[PDB]
RNA sequence: AAGAACCUUACCUGGUCUUGACAUCCACGGAAGUUUUCAGAGAUGAGAAUGUGCCUUCGGGAACCGUGAGACAGGUGCUGC
RNA sequence: CCGGCCGGGAACUCAAAGGAGACUGCCAGUGAUAAACUGGAGGAAGGUGGGGAUGACGUCAAGUCAUCAUGGCCCUUACGACCAGGGCUACACACGUGCUACAAUGGCGCAUACAAAGAGAAGCGACCUCGCGAGAGCAAGCGGACCUCAUAAAGUGCGUCGUAGUCCGGAUUGGAGUCUGCAACUCGACUCCAUGAAGUCGGAAUCGCUAGUAAUCGUGGAUCAGAAUGCCACGGUGAAUAC
């Protein structure tokens, strides 16, 4: 199989062509250095990205789509499991128990009339 | 004062809408008041004719009018002249070409329209309110509905103090959206005030 | 009830879409200056209530000034009546 | 904070200013409507404002010209 | 650099001394700034004529610095000796650019009188 | 070539088509949306149906 | 190339309505592209509940218009022929184009 | 109140009422309408030009408009005890 | 044309119809051999998986005769009705609600990212030209998975400010364009250029929030000719703490 990014989280959906070969990420055929290479929380995205620890022999081309970007992280992640999965199963057992396999449902709950944010209420006063 | 409207939330499960149209947003409004306004005529022609229920559907040509009425006889006329000429002022009404068929309603107590409309012309001929609701009851009980709820309210056998009260028999689920509750207003206006009945019937789980 | 307020927008509607909204435009096109002024004071002799500004969007069945939804050309009570009897197509409660 | 295709008069305003100038023998000229712009003409004569059921008497000058008539009339009372 | 005001640069920026200066708005800081085309908050040691020269010339040329006292005291002055109301409501102190006043205006007010 | 000039608020009636024992009044021509618009009674709905010479055929 | 574009405010309606273009076309034997889905139009209405005086009780209403396109690669005579009150669904309006 | 420049819009000035801004009748006259002038802050008046089509078993009928008396209207007036 | 643009394909994202899945089903323990609770496998989801709609008999003679309808009472050449101007926007003050802050986790500049939900025909309006600009002129595509509103903002990568009353922005009549021209005076919004007030984190008290929540940062809608810091929705980053 050609490794392909699937999997979702928040509002994404991956598309990474990950891919034998020395990982450098390169983003809309433009490196990742020229559109946010130095940035802090880069960092702390590409971490979850090599969090399954299968990008260490894998080139990375990476142009996720949908969401903000550590939704889009969190999606090239679920794929870069579900994709594993595709090709041995074997692993799945170490995906699951380091917590790769779950999707989180977790997403933005709605606002709700009388309040000013989901949960946020109105200032109450006694008088 | 605080529950929800039956029809309404069982509006996409159970009960079927009353008006079934596609317009659009530019004629949305002009088609929701030609229904208002045709609605009107011929509920206050044929309120003697116990009409219960108004379908109106547009094919956006014209305009096709269902009644749902107890009594078909007296909405059709001899030799369909009263539903003919109905079907006239309908026209001019809507503007459009008209047609109006009738659709006959079994079993005329266990519609909740016709219920509360015959407690209402009760209440206007003074006759006892217990009576009127004691009388919905029993006869839905007989007819075989699984339950009913009359509800009279407002200055009750001319007391000067308003009340309400609530005569239930059988089974009136409102907090299953499965079951098929028919609720339904009618207004009695009387020299003293006006009296409101309102009337659910409940029949089955679809 | 507020008979006179009905009567005041069916008279605003009347003079401003039927006798007007041509002769009013070209006065409008012809006074902003495309190359005192004419069409100024003939703006001005035309009739107030052919402004359609003039005219506020009221609900049909009751007349209300405010509540006023566009879609639907009602008040929002009477929405809502219509709502839970049916009388508007499509209207279900959004629980999402 | 108004257009600058036109300035903006009343017509009868305008008529009647332009009657006064031509006559120039007239009393101070009662207008109602408040927002009129001040021309160069008015200056020399008596307007009056609308305020309440009081007289509001302006006998414009060179300067309140680009300004609108009602500027000049108060519509409130206060201490 | 200092034309007909109270404020000097010293080794900061021309265009705050200058709209520091009534009279004046930023458009005149802007502009200058736009035609000095340099860092302005380098020092103020050899300050140029040709600055000097380029901000009396655009001062001259726009509104000039304490034309506000001005404005304010003929619109007051000319409508008070008129006996027009006009005047007086800028006189009496309170914001008359259509602002609130039921609660708020403590800026044209002042701090609270009890 | 039959019908080859073309009049603005001409009524034809297609017999084959929907519209066949269809009238209907034309009120509004929008000739910058450079399309024919007309409310055509069609399949019994009327409905504003943007419309070309060379996209309907003539009767 | 025949483009037919049906909606509705409701969705078994839109199912029925375009079974039955589809029932057309396959009854004259032309290929037909299958029905595509189009996104739905959800419109929210917030209003209030009360006659005098309430913001936070207030209720919510959608209306909801569902979309379909079938794009019928072939159109013929027959079907114009059989074109006449072929919807007969007062629910859905149909829009047709070359 | 999910929209106070005017309008919305009740509270100060000028104009109106037995048909009132708004429905229905009885009578008489006029198609409905369009376009102007003057006065006026103005729905208000005082004037001019064109259109009696449409139809009635024409013993003239329309949606209408103008006017008159009465029935009648009208009220965001009071009492949510 | 290195734009899926274009043949093609429908493989994936996706749209939106129908299904499947979660039931303490299994396993262990506790408990009565019951209910249930605690853990464990499986699984994307585990024990109301999250959120919403849904508000029992009643209650407070709570609110609405000003949405409507309604009994009685009152006015009816006026309590009706029409227009202009005005008030609903005033101000010695005092609390309730939100907004902007009191900077350096921040400004300011230049270059570069990543959304979701919606609306749109008297409407949304690209492109181009003219404007510092709000905008104007010309004006394609669009009753919408197509076109437009609308090249999100926090995030940055570099610089610079290193007390600065700061871009934190208040303040009379200007210098302007747009809306309707009854018409922006009392009374609109907008880069407005007006003088750069107050505030160096707020006493007694008090409010909201247990996870995609608080906080923060933007976007859309309804109302609407114009006129939100309110209301209703949408996404982004994303805690801390429960003995």
């Amino acid at each position: 199989n050609q490794y392909y990014g699937t999997g979702r989280r928040k509002s994404s959906a991956a598309r990474v062509f990950i891919k034998p070969g020395n990982g450098k990420i390169v983003i809309n055929q433009r490196s990742l250095e020229q559109y946010f290479g130095r940035e802090t929380a880069r960092m702390v995205v590409r971490q979850p990205l090599e969090l399954v620890d299968m990008v260490e022999k894998l080139d990375l081309y990476i142009t996720v789509k949908g969401g903000g970007i550590s939704g889009q992280a969190g999606a090239i992640r679920h794929g870069i499991t579900r994709a594993l999965m595709e090709y041995d199963e074997s692993l799945r057992s170490e995906l699951r128990k380091a917590g790769f396999v779950t999707r989180d449902a977790r997403q933005v709950e709605r606002k709700k009339v009388g309040l000013r944010k989901a949960r946020r209420r109105p200032q109450f006063s006694k008088r | 004062g605080q529950k929800v409207h039956p029809n309404g939330i069982r509006l996409g499960i159970v009960k079927p809408w009353n008006s079934t149209w596609f317009a659009n947003t530019k004629e949305f409004a002009d088609n929701l008041d030609s229904d208002f306004k045709v609605r009107q005529y011929l509920t206050k022609e044929l309120a003697k004719a116990s009409v219960s229920r108004i379908v109106i559907e547009r094919p956006a040509k014209s305009i096709r009018v269902t009644i749902h009425t107890a009594r078909p006889g007296i909405v059709i006329g001899k030799k369909g002249e009263d539903v003919e000429k109905l079907r006239k002022v309908v026209a001019d009404i809507a503007g459009v070409p008209a047609q109006i068929n009738i659709a006959e309603v079994r079993k005329p107590e266990l519609d909740a329209k016709l219920v509360a409309d015959s407690i209402t012309s009760q209440l206007e001929r003074r006759v006892m309110f217990r009576r009127a609701m004691k009388r919905a009851v029993q006869n839905a009980m007989r007819l075989g509905a699984k339950g009913i709820k009359v509800e009279v309210s407002g200055r009750l056998g001319g007391a000067e103090i308003a009340r309400t009260e609530w005569y239930r028999e059988g089974r009136v689920p409102l907090h299953t959206l499965r079951a098929d509750i028919d609720y339904n207003t009618s207004e009695a206006h009387t020299t003293y005030g006006v009296i409101g009945v309102k009337v659910w019937i409940f029949k089955g789980e679809i | 009830a507020k008979q006179s307020m009905k009567a005041r927008e069916v008279k605003r509607v009347a003079l401003a879409d039927k006798y007007f909204a041509k002769r009013a435009e070209l006065k409008a096109i012809i006074s902003d200056v495309n190359a005192r002024w004419n069409a100024v004071l003939k703006l001005q002799t035309l009739p107030r209530d052919s402004s359609p500004s003039r005219q506020r969007n009221r609900c049909r069945q009751t007349g209300r000034p405010h509540g006023f939804l566009r879609k639907f050309g009602l008040s929002r009570i009477k929405v809502r009546e219509a709502a839970m009897r049916g009388e508007i197509p499509g209207l279900k409660k959004a629980s999402w | 904070r108004s257009l600058k295709k036109g300035p903006f008069i009343d017509l009868h305003l305008l008529k009647k200013v332009e009657k006064a100038v031509e006559s120039g023998d007239k009393k101070p000229l009662r207008t109602w409507s408040r927002r009129s712009t001040i021309f160069p003409n008015m200056i020399g004569l008596t307007i009056a404002v609308h305020n309440g059921r009081q007289h509001v008497p302006v006998f414009v000058t060179d300067e309140m010209v680009g300004h609108k008539l009602g500027e000049f009339a108060p519509t409130r009372t206060y201490r | 650099a200092r034309i007909a005001g109270i404020n000097i640069p010293d080794h900061k920026h021309a265009v705050i001394a200058l709209t520091s200066i009534y009279g004046v708005g930023k458009t005149r800081s802007k502009a200058i700034l736009a035609a000095a085309g340099i860092a302005e908050d380098v020092k103020i040691s050899e300050l140029s004529e040709g600055q000097i020269d380029t901000l009396r010339d655009e001062v001259a040329k726009f509104v000039v610095e304490g034309d506000l006292r001005r404005e304010i005291s003929m619109s007051i002055k000319r409508l008070m000796d008129l006996g027009c109301y006009r005047g007086l409501r800028h006189r009496r102190g309170l914001p008359v650019r259509g602002q609130r006043t039921k609660t708020n205006a403590r800026t044209r007010k002042g701090p609270r009188k009890p | 070539r039959p019908k080859t000039l073309f009049e603005p608020g001409e009524m034809v009636r297609v017999n084959d088509g929907p519209f066949a024992d269809f009238n209907g009044v034309v009120e509004e021509v929008d000739y910058e949306k450079s399309r024919l618009k007309v409310s055509v009674s069609i399949f019994g709905r009327a409905t504003p149906v943007e419309l070309d010479f060379s996209q309907v055929e003539k009767a | 190339r025949i483009r037919i574009r049906l909606k509705a405010f409701d969705h078994r309606l839109i199912d029925q309505a375009t079974a039955e273009i589809v029932e057309t076309a396959k009854r004259t034997g032309a290929q037909v592209r299958g029905p595509i889905p189009l996104p739905t139009r959800k419109e929210r209405f917030t209003v209030l509940i009360s006659p005098h005086v309430n913001k936070d009780a207030r209720d919510q209403y959608e209306i909801r218009t569902h979309l379909r396109l079938v794009d019928i690669v072939e159109p013929t005579e027959k079907t114009v022929d059989a074109l006449m009150r072929l919807d007969l669904a007062a629910g859905v309006d149909v829009q047709i184009s070359l």
